[PDB]
């Protein structure tokens, strides 16, 4: 449950960084 | 009326501001703030220079 939600926020970033390049 | 209309809309708007003048300010605005009060990697979204 915990790795998901941690999965998940890297996923947040990585499309947020993503979107600033 | 129309002015009504307006009316109605220009006072849903007020209701939401003062709403947020009275809310607790985001992190960004509390001018200090350290790792536990504001969310983990909240600067990772945010721009800060």
């Amino acid at each position: 449950t915990l790795a998901n939600n941690v999965e998940s926020k890297l996923r947040d970033d990585l499309e947020r960084l993503k979107k600033i390049r | 009326s129309s002015f009504e209309k307006q009316q109605i809309e220009i006072r849903k708007q007020i209701e939401q501001l003062e709403n947020e003048a009275v809310a607790e300010k985001k992190w960004s605005l509390k001018g200090e703030v350290k790792a536990k009060d504001r969310p983990e990697d909240a600067l990772l979204t945010e721009e800060l220079e």
